[PDB]
């Protein structure tokens, strides 16, 4: 219940790396219905965020796909 | 479709050329907004996009959308950086955010765009942990139900 509370910022990466890892050792010791709610919750948060990205689009130089096409060899 | 593709990225395929093509916009624009800075945003994309390739593996559909396990892994790497250092449904996103109170607003543009930590608003606005906290979640509900 508590727990639940960290899984807004935790999807928004809204804690420091001490944080997340503290938040990830608790919902590894946590009972699987209390683990379910919480990722179901970063879950949903991811998927608007992704969506809401739209908001933000910014269209790449021609360049960049060139070497990140490339780097996969 | 988009997971489809991902799921073909690992080992090679020229999916990679279409889920970049069909993504990159959105990953370039979420970090120059976060970054600020060409140069930066630029590397930081060629990361995020090396990281999909060699992580792609990693990904399961049944967990959460391509779409949303690129652009978190980006935003993840993108805030990193300041830390540690069509116009159709852009324009249908923007009426949700603008929708939203102005505490509700500010909660997203500090923690999201601005990276900083639901700490390190909480400090910076006078208010409780129990708050920010709350507020944030409000925030996402709203959005949550506008988009839908």
């Amino acid at each position: 219940f508590e727990l639940l509370e960290l899984a807004t910022p935790y999807a928004l990466n809204a804690v420091s790396d001490d944080e997340r890892a503290d938040i990830d050792r608790r919902v590894a010791a946590a009972p699987s219905p209390v683990a379910a709610a919480f990722n179901d919750e970063v879950r949903a948060v991811r998927e608007t965020m992704a969506v809401v990205s739209a908001a933000t689009t910014a269209e790449p130089p021609a360049h960049l796909r060139t070497a990140i096409l490339d780097a996969t060899k | 479709d988009l997971d489809a593709l991902l799921r073909r990225v690992a080992h090679d395929q020229a999916a990679f050329a279409e889920f970049y093509d069909h993504t990159k916009s959105r990953v370039y624009g979420l970090v120059m907004r976060v970054l600020r800075d060409t140069g930066y945003s630029e590397e930081t994309t060629q990361e995020i996009y090396l990281e999909v390739w060699r992580n792609a593996s990693e990904f399961d559909s049944a967990k959460g959308s391509a779409l949303a396990w690129l652009l978190t892994m980006a935003h993840r790497r993108a805030v990193d950086r300041v830390r540690c250092e069509a116009g159709d449904e852009r324009r249908r996103v923007t009426e949700c955010l603008k929708a939203l109170t102005d505490t509700q607003r500010q909660c997203i543009e500090l923690a999201y765009y601005g990276g900083l930590t639901y700490v390190e608003v909480s400090r910076r606005l006078a208010a409780n942990l129990s708050t920010i906290k709350s507020r944030m979640r409000d925030a996402l509900r709203s959005l949550r139900n506008c988009l839908d």
